């Protein structure tokens, strides 16, 4: 099964060719990129404070090699 | 001294022109236009022009120069040769300065010299008007008066900028 | 017509810059010529007293020039108080 | 005693411009998920003053200028005009009144593409001047526009005055009659400056973009600093052209800070768009100035110039 | 005199800190290195773009004293000769468009 | 947090209101307690050069009142 | 009041300067480059130490070699090198770059970068993890921090 990507023909009426006017003269879907990296400076960034933070790891981690005994 | 204002200018004026008039390498000789063009402005300031001053320096300076230095950079030059290392580049330097010198000595030394006109030395200020107290700048109210008085003026001015823009495209098309 | 509607619905899709350009240009050229106000626009800057009144020598017979400033007679600016 | 007014102004612009490199990095940073800098002083507040010391101990690059005189003067002139396009500037009252302060700035910005052109030149580099090349082109088509808007805007205001425009938007700000040609002269001002999206200076497009390819440049600091003054200004010449803040005169404090805070509202903008939007292309901006911006911005011209005369608004001379 | 000494100021001080610029670095004493007209060819295009820059910056001068030419008692002459100026510029991107003149594409 | 960006503005807002407070605090303590004398044209140029010859002092923004009147 | 105060205060400060605001050129060679793209990214955001992440070579004062160096690049290496402005450090990241790695017997591999260039600090891994990088570079400033410039000037 397949579906495509990019196959909508817009439509031609003033509702719509009016809407796309606007869009392009008033800059709305530029102004909406806009609100998304607003959103984010409003998120608690995800940075940890290393050194005093590590990143978090598992037993089967593999670092520097060891020696064992007995 | 700031009452030989003008004459001071002047004088950075003529020597600016030496500069680009020895005909240097073409990057330097748009360095002493460009000093020229702004030593003319500040003549032109002290005399009351102020928009005209300002028009050398956005149209002038701002316009045609970047233009002349746009083009010297992608069809003439690309470095220079050191200024004052040629013969003939330094012989017209200092031939000019050697006159201008000169000019400058006698006109300061008899308040008076004379070549072609009747130059007086006493200084610039002693020719200004001595009665301004209008609400207005009256350089401005000229300039402003290019639309109510000068329609003609306009329509021919305005279609030789048009023609220039044709005719340019056409020279440069190449076929 | 139809086939006129139709070229405006063409450029309105492919040059909405354009058509606004020439658009707002076109009110630029044809208001002023409607508008009730541009004559008030005229009367206003001829109001305005850049120089000085010089006064005029009273031979005797200007019954419409006013002799003093508050006197009734001359131009007035009662029109751009209520505009 | 205007001695003092000149330094009073002059450093704290070099102050401005230091910090303004922190929060570009912090506000870029928080935008991203991530906070920039937060460990060289509280808050990363020292890291401008690590950034300024550790820039002018480096040492100089190679290779070796074409023109000596044109490699020193290209910094002199891009720092001395910046700092010259604060002086008339009202907040609320300038340091230099001038009756034609408007054109003052129109023709002191017009200058600074001759720093462009002179490192260009002094770089010593085909492919570095090419660039350059580009880049004046950049600027000079942008010109237009903000020269063509602002005489449309003056229209309203009635005098070259920058104090005038305080006057003309007593009662409102001037974006209200005036916001398409608002939304047109921030653009500009984006592309004047070479910033994102127009920064193509700093872009993958240029000749001399390369990692590996070198030119004669620097210094580094006077031009970043240059360049930073020049955003800061545009900003506050927008917002006291289009925001216009009402002035007290019995208070002139307060002018200055909700002055302050407009401008820094716009410059914050400007760090905004650097986050959101990916980078025009060189013809794609031009195709922008001349087939979008100019012909709109005419038309607005003509409009502007009608409107005052059917609505009988002409503003006063004086 | 107040605008001279402004200018001066920044000049001067924009020339101090060039010459420290490149100055300081000195200090350092870092080791020697011992290691590094004509055409462009330059396209017409951006000769082209930077004349009708001008073209449109001289229209400009002239379209600059607008504010004050709304003074006037003759508004109905200042106006059409106002819209002229403009349109004429119009004129000039137009034909610039319809000849390719604002293409970039070889 | 976003509200550790604002330490950083504070300094660029302190930084940028200093002018404008530093030129209006000086032009009030050069001319007597008033804002700086605006001459843009040759009439008001005229009336201040009167008042710099009114005062006595050689300061146009000395004002003498009624008790010059006599 | 000594020259021995002063000498050893203004070398701190500059010491200072330097290692809080490092710039670094990565040279992103192979997989080890991903690692360095994940030093920059929001966890651990290398541009909260003063490490701008995508900086010019001709602004650069430290070079990360991020990957496996061959034969037909280490003249382009040695030319980036040859073009830093001093003073310039190196940073070997990962296994390939600090010997040569799995690739240690190619004929087409220089066996460690340091054949190249002089290197600061090696970083092992393959890759190092983005922490173990960063661990690396707070190293190199701790390097910087324990620099002497002018106290040796001084004793000349
Ligand atoms: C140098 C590199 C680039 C920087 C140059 C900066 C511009 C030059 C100064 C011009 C200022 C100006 O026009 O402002 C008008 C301004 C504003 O004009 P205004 O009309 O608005 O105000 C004047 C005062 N009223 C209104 C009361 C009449 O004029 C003044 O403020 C007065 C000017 C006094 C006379 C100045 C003399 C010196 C002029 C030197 C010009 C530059 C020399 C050349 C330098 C080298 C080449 C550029
Ligand atoms: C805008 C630029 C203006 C021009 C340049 C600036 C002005 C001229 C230079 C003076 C500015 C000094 C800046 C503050 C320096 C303090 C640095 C600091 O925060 O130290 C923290 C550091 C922090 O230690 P750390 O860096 O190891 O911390 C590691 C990171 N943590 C802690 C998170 C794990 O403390 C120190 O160790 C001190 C370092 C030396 C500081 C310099 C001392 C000498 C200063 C006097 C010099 C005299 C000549 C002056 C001329
Ligand atoms: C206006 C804003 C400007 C922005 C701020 C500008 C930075 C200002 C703060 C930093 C100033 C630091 C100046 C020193 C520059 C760095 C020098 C350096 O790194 O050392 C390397 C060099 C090391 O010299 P060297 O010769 O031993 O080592 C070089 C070795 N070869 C040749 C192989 C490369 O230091 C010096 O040369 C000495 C510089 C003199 C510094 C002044 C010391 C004064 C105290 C001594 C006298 C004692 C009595 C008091
Ligand atoms: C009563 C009648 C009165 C008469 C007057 C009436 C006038 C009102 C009607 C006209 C409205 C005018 C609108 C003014 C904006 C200019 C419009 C414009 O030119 O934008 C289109 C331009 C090209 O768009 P594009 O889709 O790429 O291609 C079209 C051409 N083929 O694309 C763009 O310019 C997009 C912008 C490019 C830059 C993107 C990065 C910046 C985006 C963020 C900006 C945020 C808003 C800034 C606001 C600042 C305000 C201070
Ligand atoms: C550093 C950060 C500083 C900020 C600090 C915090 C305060 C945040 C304040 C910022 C406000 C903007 C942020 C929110 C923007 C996001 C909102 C949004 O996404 O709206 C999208 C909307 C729909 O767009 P679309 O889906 O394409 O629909 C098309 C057909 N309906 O699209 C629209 O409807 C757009 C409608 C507006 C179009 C206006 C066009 C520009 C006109 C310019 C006027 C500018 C006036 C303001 C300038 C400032 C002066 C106050
Ligand atoms: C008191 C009022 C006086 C008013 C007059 C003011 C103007 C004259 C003052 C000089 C001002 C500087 C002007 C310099 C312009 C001349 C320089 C020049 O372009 O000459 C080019 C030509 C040499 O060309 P080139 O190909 O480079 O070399 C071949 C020679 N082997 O040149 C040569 O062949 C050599 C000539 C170099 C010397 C130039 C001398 C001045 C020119 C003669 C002017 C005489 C009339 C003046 C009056
Ligand atoms: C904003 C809504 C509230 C209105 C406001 O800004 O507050 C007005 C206040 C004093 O008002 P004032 O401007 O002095 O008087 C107007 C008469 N000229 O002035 C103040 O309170 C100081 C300003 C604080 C409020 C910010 C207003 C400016 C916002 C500019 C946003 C820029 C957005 C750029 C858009 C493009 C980027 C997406
Ligand atoms: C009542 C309703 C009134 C509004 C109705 C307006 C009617 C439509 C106006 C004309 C629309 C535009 C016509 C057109 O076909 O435009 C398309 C074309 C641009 O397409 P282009 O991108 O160059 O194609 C190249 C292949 N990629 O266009 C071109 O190639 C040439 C277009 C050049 C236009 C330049 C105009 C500059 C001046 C802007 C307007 C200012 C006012 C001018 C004076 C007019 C006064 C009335
Ligand atoms: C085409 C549409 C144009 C419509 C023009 C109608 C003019 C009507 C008119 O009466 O002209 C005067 C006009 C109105 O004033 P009015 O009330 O009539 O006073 C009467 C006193 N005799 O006076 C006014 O109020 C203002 C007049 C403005 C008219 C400007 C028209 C544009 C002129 C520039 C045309 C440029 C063409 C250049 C093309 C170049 C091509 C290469
Ligand atoms: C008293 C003040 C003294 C002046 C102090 C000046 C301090 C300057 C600190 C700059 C801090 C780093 O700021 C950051 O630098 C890099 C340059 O490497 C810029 O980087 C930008 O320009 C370079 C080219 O020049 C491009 O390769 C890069 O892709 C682009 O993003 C960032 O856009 C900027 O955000
Ligand atoms: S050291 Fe490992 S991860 Fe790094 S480039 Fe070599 S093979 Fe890839």
């Amino acid at each position: 099964t397949y579906k495509y990507v990019n196959l909508r023909e817009p439509s031609m009426d003033m509702k719509s060719v009016t809407d796309r006017a606007a869009q392009t003269l008033l800059w709305t879907e530029l102004i909406r990129g806009l609100g998304m990296t607003l959103s984010y400076l409003f998120r608690e960034p995800a940075t940890i404070n290393y050194p005093f933070e590590k990143g978090p790891l598992s037993p089967r981690f593999r670092g520097e090699h060891a020696l064992r005994r007995y | 001294m700031m009452l030989y204002i003008v004459f001071i200018l002047s004088v950075i004026f003529v020597m600016g022109f030496v500069g680009f008039s020895s005909k240097p390498s073409p990057i330097y000789g748009g360095l002493g236009l460009i000093v020229s063009g702004g030593v003319g402005c500040g003549i032109v300031l002290n005399f009351g022009g102020s928009f005209l001053g300002l028009m050398v320096f956005l149209i002038y300076l701002g316009g045609m120069m970047v233009v002349f230095g746009y083009t010297t950079a992608m069809a003439t030059e690309q470095y220079p040769e050191i200024w004052l290392s040629n013969k003939a580049v330094l012989g017209a330097f200092v031939t000019g300065l050697l006159m201008e010198f000169f000019m400058v000595y006698y006109v300061l030394k008899d308040k008076e010299v004379e070549v072609v006109f009747e130059f007086n030395g006493l200084g610039d200020w002693v020719i200004y008007d001595t009665g301004d107290s209008g609400f207005f700048s009256e350089e401005a109210m000229g300039i402003a008066a290019l639309y109510s008085y000068g329609t003609w003026l306009v329509i021919v001015t305005g279609w030789s900028l048009l023609i220039g823009v044709v005719v340019i495209m056409e020279i440069t098309r190449g076929n | 017509a139809e086939r006129v509607a139709a070229f405006l619905k063409n450029v309105w899709a492919k040059e909405p810059v354009l058509v606004a350009s020439f658009a707002i240009a076109g009110l630029a050229v044809i208001l002023p010529t409607l508008s009730p106000y541009t004559k008030y626009s005229l009367m206003i800057n001829r109001a305005t007293p850049y120089n000085y009144p010089v006064p005029l020598r009273d031979d005797g017979n200007m019954p419409d020039v006013p002799s003093h400033p508050q006197d009734p007679q001359g131009p007035s600016l009662e029109w751009l108080k209520r505009l | 005693m205007f001695m003092i007014n000149i330094l009073m102004l002059i450093i704290p612009i070099l102050l401005a411009v230091a910090f303004l490199t922190l929060v570009e990095r912090k506000v870029l940073g928080y935008m991203q998920l991530r906070k920039g800098p937060n460990v060289v002083g509280p808050y990363g507040l020292l890291q401008p003053i690590a950034d300024a010391i550790k820039l002018f101990i480096k040492e100089p690059l190679r290779p070796a200028t074409s023109s000596a005189s044109m490699f020193i003067l290209a910094p002199i002139m891009a720092l001395g005009l910046a700092l010259t396009m604060w002086i008339p500037l009202p907040m609320p009252y300038p340091l230099i009144n001038m009756n034609l302060g408007v054109l003052f700035m129109l023709a002191m910005s017009s200058l600074a593409v001759y720093s462009i052109l002179w490192s260009g030149w002094a770089s010593n580099s085909k492919y570095a001047l090419i660039g350059a090349l580009r880049a004046v082109a950049q600027t000079i088509s942008y010109e237009v526009t903000l020269a063509i808007i602002l005489l449309s805007v003056l229209l309203m205001s009635g005098s070259f005055t920058l104090s005038t425009l305080i006057t003309t938007q007593e009662q409102m700000w001037l974006i209200l009659p005036a916001w398409p040609l608002a939304m047109m002269w921030f653009i500009s001002t984006l592309a004047e400056t070479n910033r994102a999206p127009f920064d193509l200076t700093e872009g993958e497009s240029e000749l001399v973009s390369g990692f590996n390819v070198e030119y004669a440049a620097g210094p580094f600091a006077l031009f970043f600093m240059a360049e930073y003054a020049n955003i800061i200004m545009m900003n506050i010449f927008t917002a006291i052209l289009f925001l216009g803040t009402s002035h007290n005169p019995h208070m002139p404090e307060l002018y200055t800070i909700n002055f302050t805070i407009k401008s820094l509202l716009l410059t914050m903008s400007f760090l905004w768009i650097r986050a959101s939007y990916p980078r025009f292309r060189y013809d794609q901006l031009m195709h922008l100035l001349w087939k979008n911006f100019l012909p709109l911005t005419l038309a607005l011209c003509m409009w502007h110039v009608s409107l005052p005369i059917l609505t009988s608004g002409i503003p006063p001379q004086t | 005199m107040n605008l001279m000494l402004a200018l001066l100021t920044n000049f001067t001080l924009a020339t101090l800190l060039v010459i420290i610029a490149f100055w300081l670095p000195q200090l350092n004493v870092y080791s020697e290195k011992t290691s590094p007209s004509a055409r462009l060819p330059f396209s017409m295009k951006f000769f082209l773009v930077a004349i009708t820059f001008l073209l449109f910056d001289l229209e400009i001068a002239l379209l600059l004293p607008l504010p004050w030419a709304s003074q006037t008692a003759n508004l109905n002459t200042m106006l059409t000769m106002a819209l002229f100026l403009i349109i004429l510029l119009a004129v000039s991107l137009a034909y610039e468009w319809t000849q390719k003149g604002l293409e970039w594409t070889e | 947090m976003w509200f550790e960006v604002l330490p950083g503005i504070a300094v660029m807002g302190v930084c940028l209101f200093i002018p404008g407070m530093a030129t209006a605090r000086i032009h009030r303590f050069s001319n007597g307690g008033k804002e700086k004398r605006v001459a843009h044209y040759p009439y008001q140029w005229y009336l201040m050069e009167r008042d710099r010859r009114v005062s006595g002092v050689n300061r146009s923004y000395v004002s003498k009142g009624l008790e010059n009147i006599d | 009041s000594r020259g021995e105060y002063v000498v050893a205060k203004l070398d701190d400060l500059i010491n200072w300067a330097r290692r809080s605001s490092l710039w670094p050129m990565t040279f992103g060679l192979a997989c080890c480059a991903v690692e360095m793209m994940h030093m920059a990214a929001p966890r651990y955001d290398m541009d909260r130490f003063g490490v701008v992440f995508r900086a010019s070579p001709r602004q650069s004062d430290v070079m990360i070699v991020a990957g496996t160096l061959t034969n037909k690049m280490a003249p382009a290496l040695r030319k980036v090198y040859d073009q830093m402005p001093e003073p310039r450090y190196v940073v070997s990241m990962g296994s390939c770059a600090n010997g040569g790695g799995y690739y240690h017997y190619s004929y087409s591999v220089v066996r460690g970068c340091d054949r190249i260039v002089p290197v600061d600090i090696y970083v092992p891994g393959c890759p190092p993890t983005a922490e173990a990088l960063l661990y690396g570079i707070l190293q190199l400033q701790k390097k910087i921090k324990r620099e002497k410039r002018l106290r040796i000037w001084y004793r000349r």
